[PDB]
């Protein structure tokens, strides 16, 4: 959010500035990646759960 | 049912291992 | 997991060769 | 004057002749003539391939590969008519010679690109008015990219297009209209464009030199899957004649 | 089944003219083929040239018509293309380059008849087999 | 003398394994091909065998299992031209062309020779007599025959035996269409060697196993009748003689146990040389017997044998293996 | 890969010395009797 | 997905001698075909009609003639790149 | 590749159940 309104008081349309942040900085905000989600024999990888992330 | 399709070897490795261990100390135990 | 268990009987077979020539029972006259 | 005996195996024989730092000059173009290439030789130095990407939709780049076919990459003897048109411009238009050779680079991963690098039916032009062939000369054109494999090669499993059998024989009772695109092999037959920078003339020889750069689409083996884009980079040499 | 006069019958000319050879005649240009022929023409193909071979159906198309003794003898004297557009005894054992194929030196007129009766005799006896390659073997 | 030292230890017959001037070359060399063997069967990618830019995967990683994984012989382009790490720009390339294989065979061809000296080198040490590495040269030059003169003959690796056990299959399938080895005197002496040498093994070891001195009782195990080092034989070659000598007539059995050992070792062994031989031979296209068409009526109909159903089914080999190396009708290379 | 090659070759080199030098060390006395 | 190659056999092609896609072996069938003016054919190919084959430069009436002979046994279809690449007609990799 | 989801086990099984009856009358054999 900070980044997206530092782009909004440069001059930019939201949709530019939601476009200028980096996917690997939205994936980190997603409850998927957090640690603290997952379960005891719920084994194997994360991709094994919500699946191989394609695209934001 | 869609379970864990390791879970058949699991299962039976988990009893046949350490099952295994305490025959061949017993068998051998006798045996003495 | 096909391999995994090709490659652990062959490793079985190189182990016991090892202990059928340097821990065999030693033949005695 | 080099024989035969003194370049088997040496890996000179897959080089192109090049020419002295001294070879600077031009070639007159005079209109009254008529004038052909009597041998064109392209030597790749370079093979790119363009990374298929995630899908961050940005521009996708060309990875450097790795050359495991050896030393059998190079195009020459290539003979064709050049061409003096109306506007001045000059125009090659390829005919005869070994104009196509078999490449397989491997990518970051292991991946194998099979790739039939090659000119056939090329036609390349110039900027209108050109006098004289000089170092500042480009050749940019477009060229016929035929299927890797021809009509009556076979998979593994006998299948293919002028011959070999149309179905999976090793499941008789299988649903073929999942291995349709396995089971019915395609001709492939892509554009590839070309451009020929000529670095060094010899007027009196009328042997020119320089860098090109192609780019094409590689193997799709047959209809099987989809090809990868692929930028090759070299220097090529050629001789015209009146 | 036997090799009766009928079967070694053969046409003479390209006009209807025919002529019976004998079962030693036959054996002759049977012998003959495989001394100055069989390298190349096993079976009735072409191991140098698999598009033409010795069919009888074959040597009647060619020009001029070789599907008789009159055409053969001749072709083994001065051989033509299949439109006989060219001479090619360069390239062909003949009379005509026996200096250069020494196996045609010794072969006399007589040698050439059985020769060339034995090459339409054969697919008389083995059918599609002449000629048909490893297919009908 | 501190070389000396090192002699006696290499010479030394106190050693668990042997290791001798042999074994000197023999015991890196086997190292050598076995650690690319292993890895290579395993992680090895696909190899263009035949040279024409169709790679042949042959590892476990690749999609095979024990019975169809391979090492994959060198390319085709490559042919007897000798091909080593260092000739190659990369290891990608080297894998590329069937490198590993090269490799082995040369290092095991070696290693395997070195082998057989190492026999006659314990043996002199040991005070015995040096002949059974000349048994051990019957499977050794059946070894050195298919990795090595039949590609030497044909003129390409390419044509060497698969280190696989499906690519072994191959080998055999294509050499029957091309020298139809099975009607080859021979192989058919190599049989004839292999199926006798399992059956004499079988009667040897009935016959002395029949001829068993009692000297255990029911409970218990017939081998403790006998004890590691022990004067006195532990079977009665006369009972056995008696036996086997009256199964046919007794001068078609033999007495001699000595004579009837040197058999035992002379009869396998001569017909794995021929079949050594046999392949050596035809290495060099000198085929098995031909007898396509040779029975013929009075008219001049081909009346077919038994050979002509054999010929039918190499026919449908050689038009099919390789399905895409030829591009002229004769297969010779 | 030249790196490599001489490696190698010295190695290779290393062991046939071994094994020339080896017997003619005086081989035939290295026996029993 | 449709074989190209067998979809041409049921056209023209499967019936006639294609001036433009088959290989010249074919021209053996007729006579006085093979192997001169089957060269002259092929090389000058493709034709967008049967009769184009006539206008060949360098042709002797003689040869005119022969090919009006065999216009019945010849036909004209659209260029098949599977027939044609690699040389094919030339050598379509089938002898006996 | 797809394999059948029972070679592991049924391997497994086979090599196990009759090594284990050969190591434990081993066992029981250098005991005595
Ligand atoms: C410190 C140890 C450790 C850790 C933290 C991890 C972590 C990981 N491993 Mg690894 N792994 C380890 C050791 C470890 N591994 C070892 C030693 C091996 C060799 C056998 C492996 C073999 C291995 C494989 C083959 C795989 C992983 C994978 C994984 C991932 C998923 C793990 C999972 O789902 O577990 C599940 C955990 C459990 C179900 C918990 C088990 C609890 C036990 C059964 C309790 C036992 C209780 C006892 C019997 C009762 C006693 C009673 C008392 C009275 C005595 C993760 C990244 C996976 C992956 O993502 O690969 C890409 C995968 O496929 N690991
Ligand atoms: C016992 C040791 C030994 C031997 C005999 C060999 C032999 C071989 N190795 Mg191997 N190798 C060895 C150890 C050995 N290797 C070890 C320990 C390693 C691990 C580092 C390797 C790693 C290795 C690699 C990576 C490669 C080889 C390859 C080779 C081949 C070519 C070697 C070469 O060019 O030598 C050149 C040596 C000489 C010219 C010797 C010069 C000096 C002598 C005295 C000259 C006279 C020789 C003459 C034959 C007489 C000998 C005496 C007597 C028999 C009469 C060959 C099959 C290559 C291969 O397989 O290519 C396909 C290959 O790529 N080796
Ligand atoms: C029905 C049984 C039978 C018999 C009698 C034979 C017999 C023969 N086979 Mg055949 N074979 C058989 C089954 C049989 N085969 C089967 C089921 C298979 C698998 C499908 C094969 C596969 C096979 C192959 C692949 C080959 C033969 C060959 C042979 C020959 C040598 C075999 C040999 O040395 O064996 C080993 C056994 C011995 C050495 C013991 C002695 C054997 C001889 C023949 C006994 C002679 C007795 C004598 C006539 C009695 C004299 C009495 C008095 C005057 C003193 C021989 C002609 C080989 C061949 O073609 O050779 C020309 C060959 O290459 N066989
Ligand atoms: C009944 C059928 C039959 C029989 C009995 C045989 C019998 C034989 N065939 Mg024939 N064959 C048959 C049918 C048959 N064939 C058919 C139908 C075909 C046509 C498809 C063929 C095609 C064919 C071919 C093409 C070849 C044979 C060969 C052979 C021989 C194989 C054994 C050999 O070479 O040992 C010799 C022993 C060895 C090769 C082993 C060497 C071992 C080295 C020295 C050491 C290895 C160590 C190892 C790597 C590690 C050990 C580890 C350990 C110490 C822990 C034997 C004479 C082969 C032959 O004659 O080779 C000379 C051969 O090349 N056959
Ligand atoms: C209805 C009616 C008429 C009823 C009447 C019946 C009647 C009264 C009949 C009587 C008339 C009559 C005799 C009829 C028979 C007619 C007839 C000809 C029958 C023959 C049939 C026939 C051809 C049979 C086959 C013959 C045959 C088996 C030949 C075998 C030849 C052969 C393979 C010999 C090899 C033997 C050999 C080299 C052995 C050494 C190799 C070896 C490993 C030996 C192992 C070994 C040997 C030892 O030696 C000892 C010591 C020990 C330790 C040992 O390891
Ligand atoms: C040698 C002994 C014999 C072999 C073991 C015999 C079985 C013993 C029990 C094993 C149970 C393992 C889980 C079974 C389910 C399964 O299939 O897992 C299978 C998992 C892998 O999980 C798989 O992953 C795949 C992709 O790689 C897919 O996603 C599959 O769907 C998924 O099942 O195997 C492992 O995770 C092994 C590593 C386990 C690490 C554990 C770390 C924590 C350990 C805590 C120990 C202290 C607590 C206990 C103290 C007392
Ligand atoms: C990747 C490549 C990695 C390669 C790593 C390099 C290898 C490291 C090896 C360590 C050397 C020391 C270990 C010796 C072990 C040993 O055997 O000692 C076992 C015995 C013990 O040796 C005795 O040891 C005692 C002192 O500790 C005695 O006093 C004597 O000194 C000594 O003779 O070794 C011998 O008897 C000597 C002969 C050695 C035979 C070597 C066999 C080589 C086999 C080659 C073929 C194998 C390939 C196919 C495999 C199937
Ligand atoms: C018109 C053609 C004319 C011929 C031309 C040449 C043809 C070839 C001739 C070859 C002659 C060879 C003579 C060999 C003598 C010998 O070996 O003695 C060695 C022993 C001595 O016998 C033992 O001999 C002893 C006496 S003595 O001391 O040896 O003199 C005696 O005490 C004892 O009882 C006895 O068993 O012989 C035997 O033990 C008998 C069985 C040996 C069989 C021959 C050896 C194996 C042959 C090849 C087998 C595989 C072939 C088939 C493979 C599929
Ligand atoms: C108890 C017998 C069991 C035999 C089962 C196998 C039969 C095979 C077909 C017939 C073979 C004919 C040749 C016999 C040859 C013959 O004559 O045998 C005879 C022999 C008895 O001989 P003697 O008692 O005279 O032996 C004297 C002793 O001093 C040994 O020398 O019988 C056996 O050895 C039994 C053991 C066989 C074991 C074979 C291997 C079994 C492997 C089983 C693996 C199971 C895996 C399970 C996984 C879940
Ligand atoms: C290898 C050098 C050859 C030998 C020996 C013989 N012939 Fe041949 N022949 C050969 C070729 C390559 C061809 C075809 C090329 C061409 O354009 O003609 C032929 C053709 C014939 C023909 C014509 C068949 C036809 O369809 O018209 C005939 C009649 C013929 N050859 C006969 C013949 C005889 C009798 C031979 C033994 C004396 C003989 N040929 C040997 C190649 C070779
Ligand atoms: C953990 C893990 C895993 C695995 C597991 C396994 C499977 C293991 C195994 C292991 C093993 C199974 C091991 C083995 C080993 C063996 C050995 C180690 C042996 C050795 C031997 C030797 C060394 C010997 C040698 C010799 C000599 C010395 C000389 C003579 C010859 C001989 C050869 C004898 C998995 C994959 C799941 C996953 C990941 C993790
Ligand atoms: O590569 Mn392996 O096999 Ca001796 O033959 Mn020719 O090449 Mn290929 O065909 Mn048949
Ligand atoms: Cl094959
Ligand atoms: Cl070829």
């Amino acid at each position: 959010n900070r980044r997206v309104q530092a782009s909004l008081a440069s001059g930019a349309t939201l949709e530019e500035a939601w476009s200028a942040i980096p996917e690997k900085l939205a994936f980190y905000d997603y409850i998927g990646n957090n640690p603290a989600k997952g379960g005891l024999f719920r084994t194997g990888p994360m991709n094994k759960g919500d699946g191989i992330a394609q695209a934001w | 049912m869609e379970v864990n399709q390791l879970g058949l070897i699991a299962t039976a490795l988990f009893v046949l291992v350490p099952s295994v261990f305490l025959i061949i100390l017993y068998v051998q135990t006798e045996s003495q | 997991m096909e391999t995994i268990t090709y490659v652990f009987i062959f490793a079985c077979i190189i182990a016991l060769f090892f202990f059928a020539i340097f821990f065999r029972e030693p033949p005695r006259i | 004057t080099l024989t035969y005996d003194d370049i088997v195996g040496t890996g000179l024989a897959n080089k192109c002749p090049t020419l002295d730092d001294t070879a600077r000059g031009a070639y007159p173009i005079d209109s009254s003539q008529t004038y052909r290439i009597a041998r064109l030789c392209l030597q790749p130095t370079t093979f790119l391939v363009k990374e298929e990407p995630k899908n961050k939709r940005q521009e996708a780049e060309f990875v450097p590969t790795k050359l495991v076919t050896r030393e059998t990459t190079s195009l020459d003897q290539i003979q064709g008519e050049l061409k003096v048109n109306s506007d001045g411009s000059l125009t090659f238009v390829e005919e005869d010679g070994i104009d196509f050779q078999p490449v397989t680079v491997q990518m970051a991963g292991g991946e194998r690109i099979p790739l039939l690098f090659t000119v056939k039916n090329l036609v390349a032009s110039t900027q209108p008015n050109v006098t004289s062939i000089t170092t500042s000369t480009d050749f940019k054109g477009e060229f016929n990219v035929p299927s890797y494999r021809t009509a009556n090669f076979l998979d593994p499993k006998g299948r293919g297009l002028a011959s070999g059998y149309d179905s999976a024989i090793a499941l008789p009772q299988a649903k073929e209209e999942e291995l349709a695109r396995a089971n019915v092999k395609r001709f492939s037959l892509t554009k590839g464009q070309i451009s020929l920078n000529v670095a060094k003339v010899d007027g009196r020889t009328g042997e020119i030199a320089g860098t090109f750069e192609s780019e094409q689409l590689s193997d799709d083996d047959m209809g099987a899957h989809e090809p990868h884009e692929v930028k090759i980079q070299g220097v090529f040499y050629a001789s015209i004649e009146p | 089944a036997e090799l009766t006069p009928e079967v070694l019958t053969v046409p003479l000319n390209s006009e209807g003219k025919t002529i019976t050879l004998t079962e030693k005649q036959y054996l002759e240009g049977k012998r003959l083929f495989q001394y100055a022929c069989a390298s190349c023409h096993v079976g009735g193909i072409t191991k140098t040239n698999p598009s033409l071979d010795l069919r009888t159906e074959t040597l009647a198309l060619a020009t001029p018509p070789r599907d008789n003794i009159e055409g053969l003898v001749d072709y083994m004297k001065n051989p033509t293309t299949y439109d006989g557009e060219q001479e090619i005894a360069e390239v062909h054992p003949s009379l005509r380059s026996a200096d250069i194929f020494p196996k045609m030196r010794n072969l006399t007129e007589k040698d050439l008849v059985a020769i060339a009766g034995h090459i339409l005799v054969e697919p008389k006896i083995l059918g599609d087999k002449w000629g048909g390659g490893k297919v009908y073997y | 003398n501190l070389w000396e030292r090192f002699c006696n230890w290499v010479t030394s017959t106190d050693n668990r394994l042997y290791v001798g001037w042999f074994g000197v070359i023999m015991i890196p060399t086997l190292l050598a091909a076995t650690i690319c063997f292993v890895i290579a069967f395993i992680a090895a990618p696909p190899v263009d065998i035949d040279g024409i830019r169709e790679p042949v995967s042959g590892s476990l990683l690749y999609g095979n299992n024990i019975i169809t994984g391979a090492v994959v012989p060198s390319s085709n382009a490559i042919g007897l031209h000798f091909y080593p790490i260092w000739e190659a720009a990369s290891l990608d390339e080297w894998l590329y062309n069937g490198g590993p294989y090269q490799l082995i065979i040369f290092h095991f061809l070696l290693g395997a020779s070195c082998y057989m000296g190492r026999q006659w080198e314990l043996s002199y040490r040991l005070g015995m007599r040096p002949w059974i590495c000349v048994a051990y040269s019957a499977p050794l030059a059946s070894a050195f025959a298919v990795f090595l003169i039949y590609p030497i003959g044909q003129g390409s690796f390419s044509d060497g035996m698969p280190l696989g056990i499906s690519g072994t299959f191959n080998f055999m399938i294509v050499f029957q269409a091309e020298h139809n080895i099975l009607m080859h005197p021979f192989h058919q002496l190599g049989v004839a060697g292999v199926f006798g040498g399992a059956l004499f093994c079988a009667m040897h070891g009935s016959l002395v196993t029949s001829s068993l001195i009692r000297e255990t009782t029911e409970t218990e195990s017939a081998n403790y009748g006998y004890k590691f080092g022990q004067e006195e034989e532990t079977y009665n070659i006369v009972a056995a003689h008696g036996y086997f000598g009256r199964l046919i007539f007794q001068y078609a059995s033999f007495n001699n146990s000595r004579s009837l050992h040197f058999f035992l070792a002379a009869w396998p062994v001569v017909g794995v040389w021929f079949t050594a031989l046999g392949i050596s031979t035809m290495a060099f296209n000198l085929n098995g017997f031909n007898f396509n068409h040779s029975v013929i009526d009075a008219k001049g109909n081909v009346i077919n044998t038994w050979a002509d159903i054999i010929n039918r089914a190499n026919l449908g080999m050689e038009v099919m293996h390789e399905r895409n190396a030829h591009n002229f009708p004769l297969d010779l290379a | 890969m030249e790196t490599l090659k001489i490696t190698v070759y010295i190695v290779v080199t290393f062991f046939v010395l071994l094994f020339v030098f080896g017997f003619l060390s005086g081989d035939p006395a290295r026996n029993p009797k | 997905l449709v074989n190209v190659v067998d979809e041409k056999l049921g056209t023209a092609y499967g019936e006639k001698i294609d001036l433009n896609n088959t290989n010249i072996a074919a021209f053996i069938q007729y006579r006085g075909l093979y192997p001169t003016l089957a060269k002259l054919i092929v090389k000058n190919a493709p034709y967008e009609s049967v009769e184009d084959v006539l206008n060949i430069p360098g042709l002797t009436e003689r040869q005119k003639q022969i090919l009006r002979e065999n216009l019945e046994h010849f036909t004209v279809t659209e260029v098949e790149t599977a027939l044609v690449e690699g040389g094919d007609r030339y050598n379509n990799g089938l002898y006996k």
